[PDB]
């Protein structure tokens, strides 16, 4: 409710405090990963979101491939989060959400490639199909 | 060292443009990989060297590599990486031409 | 032929002071104090008793030569109190202890003694 | 009785200046007999000083400068290592490394070579002791011992 | 609970052929020390065959496999 | 902050080697959330430790809850509030030496920070993105603390 | 300016119920 | 015999939060009571 409420300086405190007793609460996990992308230490929560994966989910939880894309948008691994995306597409290709980010990060990449006319020929064919 | 060991550890070889990316600056890697003068002079370096090594084989029969000599070199490199701080994790600054010159 | 008399490890000659007050150089408030004439036998307990202030940064002593009958105490205390009043106060307590000590057994005996 | 010749001795006799042996470049003078065999005990990984010692250690230095290294173990109470003491005595920036008498040839053949599980292998640098225990190998008339860097 | 646990221990320790001190200390393991509770369930079960000679309840079986 | 890392580590073996000193004893910790790999000699007379023992470690440059970075001298009278007030153990040295898997080819995904606290080993091996705080021969705080569970 | 578009994701602060806890029976 | 329910479930294994999150309120209730 305090992170809600915004005020997530003590909402996160008390969720490290709270996951101080326990690391099975994904929750605790999720919680203390969102207000790390909203504090902009996104290797901090790509690194939560990555080891929750494989220690909680027998297979790619979405949600959470979801909040690591987030992450991994911010935290300049676009190749990861293009791949990771793809993968949730694979995953869940009707969810139309999931589609969109797809879209967005093909969208960001080639801006990239796009600005710099250094870009070479491969990556610019790439760019061109994928956007 | 074998030729090999030596070629791979006192040759610096210019063409391998990646281990150039990783040791020295954009503005350092341009003149050894197109300007054929730097190219000679860490040719002639390494040519100098060999001579040098060629010479050592002929001087120090048995290869007793360990010496009685001057000024220490490996110890006083290190004393500079400890005065100036050089933590050797970032490319260098040092163009290859400043230490052959 | 060269012992020196037994009394010149106690006894002060004429213009030698007990103790001397010295500046530090290398710290700020910080002084070196050398007591002539002493051993391990007082320098101890003052530093002991001067590990007890809280103001005390450093503190420890040392006989500069144990056939030098002379001594160097070292004191460096916080800004806001001297090394030189931080000594006074060493003073001024470790014989408060002596002093109670006395009282203490002092008693201790008059009430085992006939009691 | 001349300073002619007083002068001439002090500039070429003096016994700082004959630190060194030119007869085998190495030193002379080294942390020898009773004060080496205390200093290896005292360079131990387990050796420990709180501050009522510490400031007793100190106050046999000259070159110490009268400032409080920070502790290497600084809670549930400050504890000094023998080594952080030790470094205190090192003068200026030093830089050295070699090898404790008791090092297993083969420590820093394995893993652990750069963190020597018998504490062997004697390693100073910026003047400061990193690691390893010192005895004869480290602090003797050898070269490359401590001393020969320190002159 | 606690004091339950510390006083079965010394039953246990003072008499290792007593199987019920052994399995009430596993009924109270059970909720802090589940390899406790076990090596008292696989004590009683082994205590029953060596020493007391009589088979062995499928109940201490049931609560080793739970 | 000054934090330039952090996890909870489990101590999975002691001096398994076999104990060459008394008063201390190698910790073989590992942690959970970045799967950081820890070797850690500590003071086990002062502060003993069982195998199994979970502990959150924490290594900071600075025990000053500000991260205003500390000049590494001791000193008995400290007024600023600090870490440490809050944490059960803290050791305090130098990194002396920092290694990963770099080639002349490409450079490392992993890295080792080794630290010697006065005389007392450390490593912490991990990867290339945590130990990004981390830089060879500086001053650091280890401030851990068991965790009661 | 269109304020910046990040990832499509829904905040969620959570604190789910946990599996309701049907462990196997000391007898 | 189970330990594990839906009251215990919710419980810690050793950790009190009381003491430190009702600090936390201490705040909190200031800043929800706008003082």
């Amino acid at each position: 409710v305090l992170a809600h409420k915004g005020y997530f300086r003590e909402a996160r405190d008390v969720f490290a405090q709270v996951r101080e007793a326990t690391a099975d609460i994904s929750d605790v996990w999720l919680n203390l990963a969102h207000i790390y992308v909203e504090q902009k230490q996104y290797i901090s929560a790509v690194q939560m979101y990555e080891n929750c994966l494989r220690k909680f989910y027998k297979h790619q939880n979405t949600e959470v491939v979801l909040y690591l894309a987030r992450a991994l948008f911010k935290c300049g691994k676009l190749q990861e989060c293009k791949q990771t995306l793809l993968k949730a597409r694979h995953v869940a290709p009707s969810d139309t959400v999931l589609m969109f980010n797809v879209a967005l990060v093909l969208q960001r990449l080639a801006t990239s490639v796009l600005k710099d006319e250094k870009s070479n020929l491969k990556e610019v064919l790439n760019a061109v199909k994928e956007l | 060292p074998s030729n090999k060991a030596f070629e791979k550890k006192f040759r610096f070889d210019y063409t391998n443009e990646r281990a150039l990316r990783r040791t020295l600056q954009e503005d350092l890697v341009k003149d050894v990989l197109s300007n054929a003068h730097i190219q000679n002079e860490l040719e002639r370096e390494f040519e100098r060297m060999r001579e040098d090594r060629e010479v050592l084989r002929v001087i120090f029969p048995t290869g007793d590599s360990k010496v009685v000599l001057p000024c220490n070199l490996l110890r006083m490199i290190w004393n500079a990486q400890k005065i100036f701080h050089i933590n050797p994790r970032l490319p260098s600054d040092l163009h290859p031409i400043k230490v052959v010159e | 032929m060269n012992a020196p008399p037994a009394f010149e490890s106690f006894l002060l000659f004429e213009g030698e002071k007990k103790i001397t007050i010295n500046k530090d150089t290398k710290v700020p408030n910080a002084c070196l104090f050398t007591i002539n004439k002493e051993d391990h036998t007082l320098g101890n307990i003052i530093k002991s008793q001067l590990l007890k202030d809280p103001q005390v940064l450093f503190a420890g002593y040392k006989v500069p030569h144990p056939l030098e009958h002379k001594i160097i105490i070292r004191v460096q205390t916080t800004p806001d109190y001297s090394p030189q009043e931080a000594f006074t106060n060493a003073i001024t307590d470790l014989i408060s202890e002596l002093s109670l000590l006395e009282e203490r057994f002092r008693v201790a005996i008059k009430d085992k003694q006939e009691g | 009785q001349s300073l002619e010749t007083r002068a001439e001795i002090q500039e070429l006799a003096m016994v700082p200046r004959m630190i060194v042996t030119p007869q085998s470049n190495r030193p002379v003078m080294g942390i020898v007999q009773d004060t080496l065999t205390a200093v290896r005990k005292f360079t131990k990984r387990d050796v420990f000083l709180e501050r009522g010692e510490v400031m007793n250690l100190l106050m046999f230095l000259s070159t110490w400068d009268g400032k409080v290294p920070q502790p290497a173990i600084l809670k549930p109470r400050p504890l000094w290592t023998g080594k952080q003491i030790f470094s205190l005595i090192i003068p200026g920036h030093i830089n050295c490394i070699r090898t404790h008498s008791t090092h297993p040839d083969d420590e820093d053949s394995g893993p652990y070579k750069h963190i020597s599980p018998g504490d062997t292998k004697v390693v100073v640098e910026n003047g400061e002791l990193i690691m390893g225990i010192l005895c004869k190998k480290s602090l003797g008339t050898s070269a490359g011992s401590l001393v020969h860097i320190s002159y | 609970r606690d004091i339950a646990k510390g006083h079965l221990k010394k039953v246990t320790e003072q008499y290792p052929d007593d199987v019920e001190a052994w399995i009430e200390l596993a009924q109270i393991l059970e909720q802090t020390d589940i390899q406790g509770a076990l090596s008292a369930y696989g004590t009683a079960t082994r205590i029953l065959q060596e020493k007391v000679q009589a088979d062995v309840p499928p109940e201490i079986l049931n609560n080793v496999g739970a | 902050a000054g934090i330039l890392f952090e996890d909870i580590f489990d101590v999975k073996d002691i001096d398994p080697e076999g104990k060459k000193f008394d008063r201390v004893s190698r910790l073989h910790c590992e942690s959970e959330s970045f799967k950081m790999d820890l070797i850690l000699d500590v003071n086990i007379q002062i502060y003993p430790v069982d195998l199994g023992d979970k502990f959150r470690l924490v290594i900071a440059s600075t025990l000053y809850e500000d991260g205003t970075l500390d000049d590494g001298e001791y000193n008995p009278t400290d007024d600023r509030p600090s870490r440490a007030d809050q944490f059960e153990y803290v050791m305090y040295g130098k990194v002396y030496r920092i290694e990963g898997d770099e080639t002349s080819t490409e450079a490392a995904t992993r890295l080792s920070a080794y630290v010697s606290y006065g005389g007392l080993l450390m490593r912490l091996q991990g990867d290339a993105n945590n130990l990004h705080g981390f830089e060879v021969d500086s001053r650091v705080y280890l401030l851990m603390k068991k965790l009661a569970f | 300016l269109p304020e910046r578009s990040g990832v499509v994701c829904r905040v969620k602060y959570c604190n789910s119920l946990p599996d309701i806890p049907f462990d196997p029976k000391f007898i | 015999r189970v330990w594990r329910t839906r009251t215990t479930i919710l419980q810690s294994t050793g950790k009190n939060f009381s003491k430190n999150i009702f600090a936390i309120l201490q705040s909190v209730k200031a800043r929800e009571e706008g003082r």
